[PDB]
């Protein structure tokens, strides 16, 4: 069989965080939208980004699967995405056998 | 955020189309599509007749509409009916996420002939002065529609302090009356040559004056 | 959707008060809330707004430091804490719901943190309101002063005269003329609350100019709270 890969990405918009007393450019507070019900609703969520014009993070998780052909892997990854509440624009690169699904790219 | 500017009074006959403006700045009225309008009748809470500048909540007839140009928003009512009479306030979101109300407009649906106010200004009584107090009393009567603007002056200068004014209410003959008071110390009262009560109604101003040496 | 305010009354300037609003008939924890106040005979004034989860609050500059908004979502209750009150905070205080809902994009309804509503920027539910009166006065009877007719009160053959009813608490007072024998021309005005925390009003009557030398005019003032009854004669003053 062949190894296929999936990158599931969500986009986050960052601004200055608030740490103890006040704002900081050191640390970034980053909000994004997580699907709470497939096809119906999402809700706001956040994360912190610390690194020792807009500011955007893309949080990606990747996984692989063995399959005979791209069509089989597409079915598998589609179902995996739905099950895990991942929805967005899909692409496929045949050269690298890699699918991507990205959520909220309109931000970038 | 300073209160949004509205005319104090607008009126029309039944069937008329009237418009009420609301003027903000670029950080509230001009900065967002978030202007809303509220109708309030005596002894009741306000109710929204328009929101997001042009939109009608369910239950509000299409006689109500709204629009915005620059920093000014307008509420329009067509086919004016008696039940539309009341107070209307605009409101706007601001850039700081606060909200701000306009100063309010009394809408009168004309039920009788317009009438200019008769103004009487009473000086402090000698009895009151002997109690070490002084109150000027400006009584305003027999006018219509039911909104006036009162301004006090000492000599030529305006006086904002010590002033209280009642909202106009119906007399027995169905026209309106209102009163305004200026509270002073006897010493303050004697410190000017004259005091004036200026009453504006339907754009026309009436002025009455008293002097302490009379 | 219903909002019921309570906690109102008369309070001392400089003291504190806590207003409550019990919400019912809607999901309280997903919606923002306001306080709005209106002084008698005056316009609406926005006081404060608080997000569905209580994580953010905004107050008008005129009330900042004195009035502060909070909420308890487990009780479906909104609060306004009032400190160091001024006579100028006298008003009816309304509990008000901010209309809100999801934001629609790309086939999805988007909600704020914890599935809260985004604000639609208008108020769709009001309570009836609770009244707060700030005054240092205890029960106090009115002083009565004549507003004397003169040629300056006179015109068109008629003359205006009245009496000024000053510095009383609480409301109301009642005013008649010549023990009720005089009615036509009579208007008694609503009361104003002065910065001193005491009420005053006026009563006026218009009478024939020619009768001033003969007819006697007397305003009878009654204030029940203090058991006060005053009969004040109003006489023409001469120049
Ligand atoms: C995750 O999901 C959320 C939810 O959708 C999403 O949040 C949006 O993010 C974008 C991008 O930053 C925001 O878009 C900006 O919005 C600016 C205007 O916002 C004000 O006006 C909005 C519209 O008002 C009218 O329409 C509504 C709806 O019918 C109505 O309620 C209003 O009354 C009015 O009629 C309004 O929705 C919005 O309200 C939010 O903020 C207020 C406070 O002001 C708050 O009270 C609300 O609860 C709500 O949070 C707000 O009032 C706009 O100016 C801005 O434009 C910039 O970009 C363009 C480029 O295209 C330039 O042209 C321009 O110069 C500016 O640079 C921009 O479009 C959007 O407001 C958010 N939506 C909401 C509801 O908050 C997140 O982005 C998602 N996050 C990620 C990482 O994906
Ligand atoms: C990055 O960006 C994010 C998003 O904006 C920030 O996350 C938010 O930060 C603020 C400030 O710290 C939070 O607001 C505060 O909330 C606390 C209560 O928080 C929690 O713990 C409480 C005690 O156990 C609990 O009651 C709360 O429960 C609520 O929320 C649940 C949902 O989980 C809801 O169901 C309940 O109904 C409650 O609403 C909650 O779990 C609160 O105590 C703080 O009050 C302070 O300020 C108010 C005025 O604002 C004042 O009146 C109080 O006296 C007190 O001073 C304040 O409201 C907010 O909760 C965070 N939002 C999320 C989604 O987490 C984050 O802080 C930013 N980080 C950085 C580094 O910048």
């Amino acid at each position: 069989m062949t190894t296929f890969k999936l990158a599931a990405c969500v986009t986050l918009r960052c601004t200055n965080a608030t740490i103890n007393g006040s704002l900081t450019e050191e640390v970034k507070n980053c909000s994004f939208n997580i699907t709470t019900e497939l096809r119906d609703k999402k809700q706001k969520a956040y994360a912190l980004f610390y690194r020792p014009s807009e500011y955007i993070l893309i949080n990606c998780q990747t996984t692989t699967t063995e399959a005979v052909d791209a069509a089989t892997a597409a079915k598998v990854f589609k179902q995996y995405a739905n099950d895990n509440g991942i929805d967005g624009e899909w692409t496929y690169d045949d050269a690298t056998k890699t699918f991507t699904v990205t959520e909220g790219l309109e931000v970038l | 955020q300073s209160a949004l500017t509205q005319p104090a009074s607008v009126s029309g006959s039944p069937g008329q189309s009237i418009t009420i403006s609301c003027q903000g700045t670029s950080n509230d009225v001009g900065g967002y599509e978030s202007v809303s309008w509220y109708q309030q009748h005596p002894g009741k809470a306000p109710k929204v007749v328009i929101y997001d500048v042009s939109k009608r909540p369910s239950g509000v007839s299409n006689r109500f509409s709204g629009s915005k140009s620059g920093n000014t928003a307008s509420l329009t009512i067509s086919g004016l009916q008696a039940e539309d009479e009341g107070d209307y306030y605009c409101k706007s979101l601001t850039s700081t996420r606060r909200r701000v109300f306009g100063t309010g407009t009394k809408l009168t649906v004309l039920g009788q002939p317009k009438a200019a106010p008769s103004v009487t200004l009473f000086p402090p009584s000698s009895e009151e002065l002997q109690a070490n107090k002084a109150t000027l009393v400006c009584l305003i009567s027999d006018f219509y529609p039911g909104a006036v603007t009162v301004a006090w002056k000492a000599d030529s200068s305006p006086v904002k302090a010590g002033v209280e004014t009642t909202t106009p209410s119906k007399q027995s003959n169905n026209k309106y009356a209102a009163s305004s008071y200026l509270s002073l110390t006897p010493e303050q009262w004697k410190s000017h040559k004259s005091y004036s009560c200026q009453v504006t109604h339907e754009g026309s101003t009436v002025e009455k004056t008293v002097a302490p040496t009379e | 959707q219903r909002l019921v305010e309570s906690g109102g009354g008369v309070v001392q300037p400089g003291s504190s008060l806590r207003l409550s609003c019990a919400a019912s008939g809607f999901d309280f924890s997903r919606q923002g809330m306001h306080w709005v106040r209106q002084a008698p005979g005056q316009g609406l004034e926005w006081v404060a707004f608080i997000k569905y989860d209580g994580s953010e609050k905004y107050h008008a500059d005129s009330v900042w430091g004195r009035l502060s908004i909070s909420r308890d979502n487990s009780k479906d209750t909104l609060y306004l804490q009032m400190n160091s009150l001024r006579v100028e905070d006298t008003a009816t205080y309304f509990c008000v719901r901010e209309a809100g809902g999801p934001d629609y994009r790309n086939g999805y309804n988007y909600y704020d943190f914890y599935d809260g509503y985004y604000n639609y920027h208008y108020m769709d539910v009001w309570g009836k309101g609770t009244t707060v009166t700030v005054s240092s006065a205890s029960t106090k009877g009115p002083s009565v002063f004549p507003l004397a007719p003169s040629s300056k009160s006179t015109s068109g053959g008629t003359a205006a005269l009245g009496c000024l009813v000053k510095d009383y608490f609480p409301e109301p007072v009642t005013v008649s003329w010549n023990s009720g024998a005089l009615t036509s021309g009579v208007h008694t005005f609503p009361a104003v609350l002065q910065s001193s925390g005491l009420y005053s009003l006026s009563s006026v009557v218009t009478v024939p100019s020619s009768s001033l030398g003969t007819q006697t005019y007397i305003c009878n003032v009654n204030h029940k709270p203090s058991n006060t009854k005053v009969d004040k004669k109003v006489e023409p003053k001469s120049c």
